[PDB]
């Protein structure tokens, strides 16, 4: 299964979804009640620790695998304003983010389009969550034809 | 046979010093007993300690798992006791690694940065040992696993690792490498008692707090409060629980 | 009904091809407009922000928050389009610097609001946590007459929302020093705070 947010500045959340494969198709089985956010506000600090490191632990906006807990690993992406799209990746046996490296840094950036073209609106303030139709086929389009 | 000799020397010599090296208290002042396995020396107790250590894991590492990597940790306990005492005992406690390089590998004459090599080779020295039957002793030839044993070896590991980061602009060690050192043990921790559970997430909460980690903190304390709450028996009020409640 | 803040909606990968609803770009599509139109507009701010406004410093900053609700939208749309949706765009330095980030504000934010490139960027050499940011000709507030500066302050935020947004929390201050033929020089200093002071030296 894959578990995505949008962690805003004040950690608050803008964006949460989960998306996984219909072979499980009730996913992440009791971790999405009970350990999944906490993974993911837990481990917000090491992204936030690597948004001042120059070299890591000359792009410094995809971040690689930063965490690996349970055999699962997270995946990182600090935008230019701070809000940081952190996803959290499940498996069966130990995932591997590094056959689709080079492939979802075109999901995340293919997500920040999405953000930007959320930001313009001038009715959305920051601090309150995207209520928007269009943004879940606009993500889940992206999500199942590039996972 | 002579490996049967080499196993009843091994089960001898790491006991035979590990007494010797629990007969220090206060660094031994003015506690002149009966001189037989009690010596009241002055500062020489460590020293003495540190050679019959020395010794015996010389003897153990000639014998070369388990009782291995037990006199290795007892010969880098012993150096880093003698060392904690400010005494003489440096190019003799460097130069005590004979079958400790031998065996695991030191290679280092720094501030601990040798106890760290020999503390990372000594946990996968238990590592190896772990490639055996779970529990080898009588008392412990049906016990959990050598799970329950790996685990107190390698808190301690963090314990004193984490103490070289004082807060400062020098770090001795850079603030990521404990962090890392830590998460090693995702062992399942399903079944022990339940006095080591609340010590190692205690104490894992107090190094991500001098660390400076305040949201895995917060994970670890809610991983205390899941693991006091599914305990089947029965516990008492106690103020501990009022302040870990306020911290929350 | 995509996100409630009441739970995480839980739905499988690899469902159908909805409808397309709204489709949006980005580029940047250089469309101009007169000036007379903009500072007709900036007096249309100012004639109501003098209504209903008390002493003078709550009408300064509230006249900032109009331009902090420019510069935090800035940020996002002007690294990304310089960096360059499906047209495969790739990541700039996302800079961390305080004079990488002068740099690229001096060089491209004036840039993109105005024509020009802002002409200097003066570090306060006297002392340090002051750095002057001056132009030649503030082309909104030329049609304002008088020496007062209230006026300016909409420019400002538009600076103080880019570093507030940036993680550089700061404070802006304009001031004007008629230095030559240039009657009209107003300096701002981006005057960085004491908290943020110590992170770039670690």
């Amino acid at each position: 299964p894959q578990y995505f947010a949008i962690i805003g500045k004040k950690d608050n959340p803008v964006y949460e979804i989960e998306f996984t494969n219909a072979e499980n198709p009730q996913g992440f089985p009791q971790d999405l009640k009970e350990l999944n956010p906490f993974i993911l506000h837990a481990s917000l600090d090491i992204v936030e620790d690597l948004q001042w490191q120059i070299n890591p632990t000359t792009d410094n906006c995809y971040l690689g695998k930063v965490d690996h807990f349970y055999g699962l690993a997270i995946t990182a992406y600090i935008s230019y304003s701070g809000m940081k799209f952190v996803m959290i990746h499940g498996n069966s046996a130990n995932s591997s983010v590094v056959i689709d490296d080079n492939n979802m840094r075109s999901f995340y950036q293919e997500v920040h389009e999405l953000y930007v073209k959320t930001l313009m609106n001038p009715f959305y303030k920051i601090t309150d969550p995207i209520r928007s139709p269009a943004f879940d086929s606009r993500v889940r389009t992206l999500a199942r034809k590039h996972l | 046979n002579r490996s049967q000799q080499k196993s009843l020397g091994r089960q001898m010599k790491i006991l035979g010093n590990f007494q010797l090296l629990a007969g220090r208290y206060v660094d031994a002042l003015n506690s002149f007993v009966d001189a037989i396995t009690t010596l009241y020396k002055v500062r020489d107790y460590l020293w003495l300690g540190s050679a019959l250590d020395g010794i015996s894991i010389c003897f153990l590492l000639l014998s070369y798992n388990s009782i291995s990597i037990a006199a290795m940790q007892s010969p880098r306990n012993s150096i880093m006791s003698l060392s904690a005492p400010a005494l003489n005992i440096d190019v003799e406690n460097i130069n005590l690694p004979l079958l400790i390089k031998c065996i695991s590998d030191k290679v280092l004459y720094y501030y601990d940065l040798s106890l760290m090599h020999n503390s990372e080779y000594a946990p996968q020295v238990v590592y190896c040992e772990f490639l055996l039957k779970t529990l080898t002793f009588m008392t412990s030839c049906y016990k959990s696993s050598e799970f329950s044993k790996d685990v107190l070896d390698n808190i301690v590991k963090n314990q004193h690792r984490a103490l070289s980061d004082i807060p400062n602009s020098p770090m001795f060690p850079r603030f990521e490498v404990y962090f890392y050192s830590n998460k090693l043990f995702e062992l399942q921790l399903k079944e022990m008692q339940v006095e080591a559970q609340i010590k190692i997430y205690s104490t894992m909460a107090e190094v991500y707090r001098l660390l400076g980690y305040k949201r895995k903190q917060l994970f670890v304390l809610r991983l205390l409060m899941v693991a006091l709450l599914a305990t089947p028996n029965k516990i008492a009020w106690h103020p501990d629980y009022r302040t870990l409640i306020d911290t929350i | 009904t995509v996100g409630p803040k009441q739970a995480i909606t839980s739905e499988a990968s690899t469902t159908y091809i909805p409808s397309r609803i709204y489709s949006e770009s980005l580029l940047f599509k250089r469309q101009e407009a007169s000036l007379s139109a903009m500072a007709f507009l900036f007096q249309e701010m100012i004639s109501q922000l003098h209504r209903t406004c008390k002493t003078a410093g709550d009408f300064e900053t509230k006249l900032s928050d109009y331009g902090h609700n420019i510069g935090i939208r800035l940020l996002e749309l002007l690294n990304f389009r310089a960096s360059s949706s499906n047209y495969i765009t790739k990541m700039r330095r996302r800079d961390l610097k305080i004079l990488d980030i002068l740099q690229f504000i001096h060089g491209t934010l004036w840039s993109y609001l105005f024509n020009h490139v802002s002409d200097d960027l003066v570090k306060s050499s006297e002392r340090d946590n002051e750095y002057m940011i001056v132009d030649n000709f503030p082309t909104l507030t030329q049609f304002i007459p008088g020496e007062n500066v209230s006026c300016e302050y909409f420019v400002c935020g538009i600076i103080k929302g880019f570093l507030f947004n940036a993680g550089f929390p700061c404070g802006v201050t304009a001031h004007r020093m008629p230095q030559g033929g240039h009657s009209q020089r107003t300096v701002y200093l981006i005057q960085f705070d004491r908290q943020v002071l110590d992170r770039e030296g670690l």
